[PDB]
């Protein structure tokens, strides 16, 4: 019998229960991304813009209810527009955390005719941060 | 009571502001089934009439009558108006022997004068910032009895673990064990807690269900003033009336409103009478509401399967095609009336999850009342096992896998790795 | 949903304060009354016991299950927690074909709870 | 004014839905217990009947006078009227020497109709997370004449040193050298400092008692406003009308309400003649309040002990049964309204605690009024010497040792390794 | 709780803005008079000091202790903190055995704080224009068990045959057999006609009391709103708190203000202990009301009617002289507050009526519940009966008779022309 | 005359007045625990969840009163459902210091017929925090 910890172990909505996706995994998520038309880009921020905070909240009224901060993060760049290839989207994991290697990374998905974010999830941990469990979380 | 002359009219063409009504109805032994349907439409310019009349196929004794309702014999705004106009004396009438309203069509000019409900899945799913998978849910385990402490306490370690949502029971409201005040506090306490641990935006469906509209209205007033994100609400035996109160002061303040289903089977359950489930589907969204319970769909044949899957297009999609297979009798133009996101009861067990993200998608809460409670080890690590769970079925739908078939491969595949579902996976 | 033992108390005796509910309940074919009775009463300080279950005459499949139930489970002055409590999730219940609830007892301790009618026969006149 | 055929009928049955009245009662030498009791019924479906009359043993002209009373009566949720018709002229009756009203029952038909205690016993100890021991309290030592300033630093001591709660003296309401909102920012930078240094929950019974009701509403919405946890009510000097509209507005906004008992002894300290404490207790139930001064059991004999244990079974329990050797003349089923902590005075010194454990055991708060401030050392290691003499004996009671024979060695073992109890026990 | 040194000063000199009090003081056997007499005063700019201690003659153990108390240990118009100061917590003192206190002095400084009776007895007077006799008034008979409707036929009837006033029962107040807002229209209904009819301004004495702060003013908005004269309200159990609330908000609408005095006994009818009534009658006037019950003073012996002759001139006349054979123990000056009509209950019959005229004169109104309902002939003749009498023994008085004395041959003089006397000189 | 410390002095409600409670006086409280029918049950925090705190009224509007944080604690597995032996609940106590070396554990109770905790009160402190007084505190 163990215990679920609640020390360190923050987690991002979508596929943050799951062990970290590989770089084939990646790309078999936007296989699926592109075989519906969908839009995949990139975002990004830092340890203390990456999970949810009230601190804006000091300067409302009884406003409150479902606001948050740090549900926007950074684009990275801009939308694939016309994005067949999955390795393209992949480069840009790569050159997203060489600009910024403290900055955790999600791959968020555009639909066009709907006009709404369709899926998002996190596809990559910076090391300097200690706010997560790797997976050994019990 | 109809004369079957003036109210029984084939040769008329129905209007694009005409309220449409099907009816499933069983005549006394001898009433013909026009005369029967005409008297359905009678209950000159507001005449309500019988323009269509179907034998149903293996029933001897049973019809559709299709009626028309002009748009003038109804209320801008209404649920009450539109309920009490088409099913408020006919099916106390004694040439027919039961009657069943089976669908409505709500014509698009009379969609446009309600509020509706008021974020819908799309503004709903932006603001908890949760995209790509169903929401999970899970109902506190002892209805009663509670303490609100330890009421609380069972809403931490839910929301710890995983899960998005927690629940109050329908029948929890204000009782002299746990009054609905002290639930909110430490309800808040617990959200505002399991919020800052995970990281992740969590919500409990707190009770406003109410004695009177201002009880009602009070409760709600504290979940704006705690700035918790969701309240619910039993609408059938609440009303309507209170429910499109409540719905438009949501609106008015950012208030999420899930929606349960209190009663509905004293009115949908039997087959040659009543009102079926998507009628009060349909007119729950016209009222407005964030979630509904749709029911379940594991543990049933696929005859209410994919009637199942009917009413719930209803519930999330703009336009629905007329299908008779899956019980739509009309088509429907919702008009940009934001979608409702159903609540399906999930199994005992997390092997329904793979039958359960296959059927419904992502536009889905999905609760497992007695999946978290029921875990060996807990509340926190049986919320894991089902949202480790989820994710993995999740998963290997976006890489193409067939969950109706290798959804008992992607299960085993996840108790490897995560201890807590291998845990309910011994189970 | 019961295990026929803590639901079905027939050597109970009700309360003043309970709340007595009778339901005409007709069974699928092969579920035993009891079992069936004990289910719409489960739906321990807090439980819907069915205390009597009685036969129907010249209905050979139906029967009437008596409910009794604390009075704390319920709001003061609410009619729609009364509802909720009672026929809010028994009907949809499968082991049963069809179900109706015929009277209801109130209890006086729960009558006085509420305003009632504003005037009344006698205030009206 | 009884003609003692109609309004004494011991051939009658008394109903679960009758409040009963008890009354110690002394006639005019040459008056019949018969006349004289159905004259106190009198004051046919409206009328009080005494039903019941015993001699007292050892008083040779007293009786106990039973009296049913229909419920019909009063009115629903209302202390006011059930005192109005119950003692509301028979006192003044000339066939009677003295009249006490003992006891009442009040029928669970009745109970449930009253708003009642805004949290109770169970609410508040979650609320405050104080668990397994009594509360402590201290009045702040000089009634009048401190500035507000150092008012708030006596009670930024007492708080710091350990204790659960300081006091207002009860005639501190607003006074020309301290008005009440002065006092109210004082109390809550002193109890928001005090909780941030020890980590705890403290509060301070700010005084809410006022002219008016409306002065009355406008101290507690600066209590609400300050976020403070608790006020205190005089409700025998304020009464029952503005006791039970501060006991709803305490519980629709999650205040405490402390309840103290000035004016109580020109009621209840005469044994011929009165209203005991024991209904001015059930009174004050029903009426609301979460704690209430129930009075000193040390420096007393036991006799007094165990009607001392009487009325606090009748604020604290669910389910009191007749109990004539504890002043109980009734069964009282209070139908799950919430219980009152009762407040008991301590003595001067902390050699009484192990007396007043054993007698209320967890759920009381205790007050030593003067044994923080009489401390040669000061308020915060005086608040100490109380906080570790509190703990002792609880965990010697815990460990199963018996308080009233080895109470003394108990304390004595816990002079040694702490320095502020020993400085009073030196004293 | 004194040392007998600080708190027992018998050289001290009163000032102008103490605060006096007069206590009827029994000790325990042993327990010396001025010790004990300095401990009612202990409960230095804040102390209240004993300064003179008389003996009773003929009660070998009890003393008058005089306690002064500076004015700063109050709150400027408040009854609640006037009381909580002066009896809050001396009578459960143990030095002492019983308790009274008989008289308090009210100063100037603090008199003028107060806002007092609504309109006082010239203003009533003005406004009801009625001159030179005593007010009438009735108690409809049965307390509980009317209708609505029927209760105002009673009322009707009463108000109809000349009388100025009806009364509800202290204790109807909202009952299910008679809700207060139905007997509020009925009431109305019957004011209105019996003044049409006689000419003359009718009341009737609408119980406002009621179990909230929040009720009772949805009472009085009620009345305000028919434009009926005059509410009643029970101030020692409804509280000196929603006493004054009522009685601020009947000055700033122009109601009368009647106050019953329910529970008074309790308090007031033992000699050696409680709080005599011309406190509790000088403590109204200073919270404010209009009318006060002062109670019967025929059939009672001639140390008791000096007695209700002192304080019925506290609450009428504005500078009362210090009187020990009427039981005044101070000089009061009322520094033009406005004087309360006593309210005295008349006997059972009209021969009572030369009593009532030559003890109380004009300023006073009379009651009679069973004289205008026990007449042979019904209310409308019984209610002309009193006012046949009353003003025969008026005229009585104004041409010079001594009605101690030749007050029978006065209503023997209006049997002869009065047919509805007659009926009532024949009982 | 000695002055009560206000500096790093934090205390848990029951029991923290006292010195440290032995493995025999932490069996002496299971004992009563047991001895009536009562549910012990273990909690932990770390530093900066163990002591009360103001940080979600920040979402408030005036709904403040009697409203904390850090009253919940996280439950170390499940309440000793039908235990008997004192040492069962004191084996739980190395074992969630163990895994938690930087964090308060605190026994509470809960009774069984009134559904409600009944008795709360530390059983352990983290030696890396500097929030309390080892009992000569003056």
């Amino acid at each position: 019998m163990m215990v679920w910890t609640p020390v360190n172990n923050k987690m991002f909505e979508t596929f943050s229960y799951l062990p970290p996706l590989s770089d084939e995994q990646i790309a078999a998520q936007v296989d699926y991304i592109v075989a519906n038309g969908w839009i995949p880009c990139l975002e990004f921020a830092e340890s203390d813009k990456a999970y949810v905070s009230n601190e804006s909240a000091i300067r409302f009224g009884s406003v409150s209810c479902l606001y948050y901060d740090n549900r926007y993060w950074t684009m990275w760049k801009l939308p694939m527009f016309g994005c067949r290839d999955p390795m393209q989207v992949l480069r840009e994991i790569v050159a997203c955390t060489k600009a910024f290697p403290d900055a955790y990374v999600r791959l968020v998905a555009f639909d066009n005719q709907k006009q709404v974010q369709i899926m998002g999830f996190l596809v990559q941990r910076p090391k300097s941060a200690r706010d997560w469990q790797p997976a050994n979380k019990r | 009571k109809d004369y079957r002359l003036t109210y029984y009219t084939p040769d008329y063409v129905v209007r694009d502001t005409d309220i449409l009504a099907a009816f499933r109805m069983t005549p006394q032994p001898g009433v013909p089934p026009e005369e029967c349907g005409a008297a359905v439409a009678a209950e000159d310019r507001y005449k309500g009439r019988c323009y269509d009349i179907e034998p149903v196929p293996g029933e001897d004794n049973q019809y559709i009558a299709y009626v028309a309702y002009p748009i003038d014999l109804f209320e801008e705004g209404s649920v009450t108006n539109m309920f009490t106009s088409i099913v408020g004396n006919v099916f106390g009438f004694k040439a027919l022997r039961a009657l069943r309203l089976e669908d409505l069509r709500i014509p698009p000019a009379y969609v446009k004068t309600f509020v509706g409900p008021p974020h819908g899945i799309q503004v709903e799913r932006d603001k908890l910032n949760k995209y790509g998978r169903g929401l999970l849910g899970c109902t506190i385990k002892p209805k009663l009895g509670l303490s609100a402490k330890n009421y609380g306490r069972a809403v931490y370690e839910c929301l710890r673990g995983g899960l998005d949502f927690t629940k109050d029971d329908e029948n929890v409201n204000s009782q002299p064990f746990m009054r609905w005040r002290d639930r909110f506090l430490f309800v808040a306490e617990a959200i505002y807690k399991a919020q800052a641990e995970t990281g992740e935006v969590k919500g409990h469906y707190l009770n406003a269900t109410a004695g009177t509209c201002e009880e009602m209205m009070k409760r709600a007033v504290c979940a704006k003033e705690l700035g918790v994100p969701i309240i619910m609400h039993d609408y059938l035996t609440g009303g309507f009336t209170a429910n499109t109160s409540l719905a438009i002061y949501c609106r008015d303040n950012g208030l999420l409103l899930h929606i349960h289903r209190a009663m509905h089977a004293v009115i949908d359950r039997q087959r040659n009478h009543g009102i079926h489930f998507r009628v009060l589907a349909k007119a729950l969204r016209m009222s407005g509401g964030d979630h509904l319970h749709s029911g379940t769909v594991v543990g049933k044949l696929e005859g209410e399967r994919e009637v199942t899957l009917g009413f719930v297009d209803l519930m999330r999609d703009d336009y629905v095609e007329k299908d008779r297979s899956r019980g739509i009798y009309f088509t429907q133009d919702w008009c940009s009336m934001p979608g409702v996101m159903p609540v399906a009861s999930g199994g005992i067990h997390v092997w329904h999850m793979p039958a359960l993200v296959e059927i419904f998608g992502d536009d889905a809460c999905l609760q497992f009342g007695g999946g978290t409670l029921g875990h060996p080890w807990g509340n926190a690590p049986g919320a894991a096992a089902n949202r480790v769970a989820l994710e993995a079925c999740t998963q290997a739908r976006n890489e193409g896998r067939d969950l109706a078939r290798e959804g008992g491969d992607v299960i085993r595949s996840a108790c490897k790795w995560s201890p807590e579902l291998a845990a309910a996976c011994e189970v």
